[PDB]
């Protein structure tokens, strides 16, 4: 007779673990959890509209209480803030300009070559980072954009310039005897190491050449 | 009789009970979720931001982005680079797929002038000429619940017009009306499929009046 | 042998059992913790006001999900005037009295002691019965000031309001000086404002500061 009542509990116990597996899909058929990258460089999005009280020529703080500082004064090994922002490394990450990241985005020309929108990459062939003066790090690149001919065909150019942490945007230059000579401009304002809103600029005026929106593969 | 299968007992109901309250508070997941909020916002920054583009016509985005025409918006070719103009998400046919009801209020600050009252457009008919794909020609049925006085009188008359691909908005004429009956336009830019808003227009300056929401009136 | 290595293997199951139900009643209560809801909600309200005030002028606008416009004298007015029903629901006052917050300073040009930080506290909140869009509130304002010579106090007492209706508290001017404190909450959260200080005559914005709750 136990045996009775024993088989009465094995079965009772099989129709809930049948009517919990059974829930397991319905929660499961609802929305995924939304990853935190997802918000991490939407909140960023909005971030680029709401006005700066930092005017030209600084960048703003990263942390609670927006102060406005001046450009030379991050990664310097000196706590210039309110909080010592300038310290952490949520700012001193060089993950950016580790030696042969590259970018990518076909560009728009709207002011030289009229091409017709093409694939364009940059690439970072050599970072120095001077012990003394550690606010900049000097950089060489190579940028690459396809002519459309015939074939698949490629100019390139090549570059040096500097990275700045205020701005987080690394800003290149044309090298001297290059053909066809060319800068570009990159900012990487919205949240993550990766996109950006980058720029080919002729290297006088900073007028600006055609306006590549670049990823990172 | 025997102890320990008369404890295990009491598990089960407690268990049992437990069960229940998921399925009180399963209801209430779906009332929230966040994976529709985000595109809610990310569609409305995504307007303010400004479209890089100029003047009606389909801006792709992603790794890349760049104008094209909205006549080649989905055509059955390759017309942006990346595809993103022939994807289902975009392409999407059917957001107005016959029988669809969208429902909702209107307040007047236009021409017209009367008390504020609920509207209901019905799409009735749908048509995509499998030559020239890119746009869909339909019919629909306008309502107006407003009380005038002494009764509940109830307006209505058809309209046909269109719904762009490109620019994700219909636009309703009313046919053969020779009674006024002032036009609707629609767009649905949160980038979700229920919500919508329209404002009423006169078919020629088409400058706004009666700025109106709807939503989608529940399938089945 | 048998018996009891049968019995064993069924209150192993049932506890086997009740984990999978208690994980996932635990694992739902993740995505309706009150939290979520409102931390999301800041984010909501601040590209709102980024874009330009669907209103008109006095008006506020209480549209959830379709969007009704009613002046602003009738936010918890006491009855149903939005269609909705969403401006009857937050009558409830969120600073409550011994409520402490303490601001550090973004810029400041109104220069009397142009401290490095404030501090405000409430004595007490007062409702008006009858009439309740808007409740009076007693503040000191407490600031720690240092120079070469002197190790100088202050708090002056003020009184000021907290409306329902944009979510704004007001301190009248504390000193003849003519500054008026002007906060704004976004509205969810209630930890933090941005307020920040205003000549009363003028309506121009001098000097910011971000507050904190103290926990």
């Amino acid at each position: 007779r136990f045996q009775y009542l024993v088989k009465n509990q094995n079965l009772h116990i099989d129709y809930l673990a049948k009517k919990l597996h059974d829930i397991e899909e319905e929660y499961n058929k609802l929305t995924h959890d939304v990853d935190k990258k997802t918000i991490r460089q939407l909140k960023a999005r909005i971030s680029n509209l709401e006005e700066h009280h930092c005017d030209e020529h600084e960048s703003e703080c990263r942390g609670d209480v927006p102060e406005c500082i001046h450009d030379l004064l991050f990664c310097d090994g000196e706590k210039d803030c309110r909080d010592g922002s300038d310290e952490d490394p949520e700012t001193c990450s060089l993950n950016i300009t580790h030696v042969g990241s590259s970018y990518t985005g076909l560009a728009t020309w709207t002011s030289c070559e009229d091409l017709n929108p093409d694939h364009a990459i940059v690439t970072i062939t050599a970072a120095h980072r001077k012990s003394f003066f550690p606010n900049r790090v000097w950089l060489r690149a190579t940028l690459s954009y396809e002519l459309d001919e015939h074939d698949h065909t490629v100019s390139t150019t090549q570059l040096r310039g500097f990275y700045n942490f205020g701005k987080r945007e690394l800003l290149l230059a044309p090298l001297k005897g290059q053909s066809e000579g060319y800068g570009v401009i990159c900012d990487f304002n919205l949240g993550d190491d990766d996109h950006a809103d980058c720029k080919i600029v002729v290297p006088s005026s900073l007028f600006v050449c055609a306006h590549f929106n670049a990823q990172r593969y | 009789l025997d102890p320990r299968l008369g404890a295990n007992a009491f598990l089960i109901i407690r268990l049992d009970r437990i069960i229940e309250k998921l399925r009180t508070k399963l209801d209430e997941a779906e009332k929230i979720d966040p994976e529709h909020f985000v595109s809610e916002i990310d569609a409305r920054v995504e307007k303010i931001e400004g479209t890089h583009c100029e003047k009606r016509t389909f801006q792709c985005g992603g790794n890349e982005q760049e104008c094209i025409s909205d006549l080649l918006v989905c055509d059955g070719h390759k017309d942006c680079h990346n595809a993103h103009d022939e994807d289902p998400d975009v392409c999407d046919t059917s957001v107005v797929k016959a029988g669809n009801v969208f429902s909702g209020t209107s307040t007047w600050h236009g021409c017209l002038a009367r008390e504020d009252h609920v509207t209901r457009i019905t799409i009735t008919a749908s048509k995509r000429r499998k030559f020239f794909t890119a746009r869909i020609w339909l019919r629909a049925l306008v309502e107006s619940e407003l009380e005038r006085h002494g009764e509940n009188v109830t307006s209505s008359f058809n309209a046909k017009g269109y719904y762009n691909f490109a620019s994700r908005r219909l636009i309703l004429l009313p046919t053969d009306d020779h009674d006024d009956h002032l036009a609707v336009v629609c767009s649905f830019n949160r980038g979700d499929n229920e919500r919508a808003e329209c404002h009423r227009v006169t078919e020629a300056t088409l400058h706004q009046c009666a700025d109106l929401f709807v939503t989608l009136e529940e399938h089945d | 042998q048998s018996h009891d290595e049968i019995i064993d293997k069924i209150i192993e199951r049932t506890n086997k059992i009740t984990t999978s139900i208690s994980h996932v009643e635990s694992l739902l209560d993740d995505r309706l913790d009150p939290k979520r809801i409102r931390k999301a909600g800041s984010l909501r309200h601040r590209v709102e006001e980024l874009e330009d005030p669907s209103c008109d002028e006095h008006e506020h606008q209480c549209g959830g999900d379709d969007p009704q416009c009613i002046s602003k004298l009738f936010v918890c007015d006491g009855h149903n005037d939005c269609r909705n029903g969403e401006d009857e629901k937050d009558c409830t006052l969120p600073t409550k009295a011994g409520d402490k917050f303490i601001g550090d300073v973004c810029f400041d040009h109104c220069t009397k002691r142009r401290p490095e930080h404030m501090t405000l506290a409430f004595e007490s909140s007062s409702i008006a019965a009858f009439f309740t869009p808007i409740a009076d509130l007693h503040v000191h304002i407490e600031i720690e000031s240092e120079t070469d010579e002197d190790e100088s106090e202050v708090s002056m007492p003020a009184d000021g309001e907290y409306s329902f209706a944009d979510h704004r508290l007001t301190i009248h001017p504390p000193e003849e000086d003519g500054l008026g404190l002007v906060g704004e909450f976004d509205g969810y959260n209630f930890d933090r404002f941005v307020g920040h200080i205003v000549h009363e005559l003028s309506e121009e914005v001098c000097a910011e500061f971000i507050f904190h709750r103290k926990k």
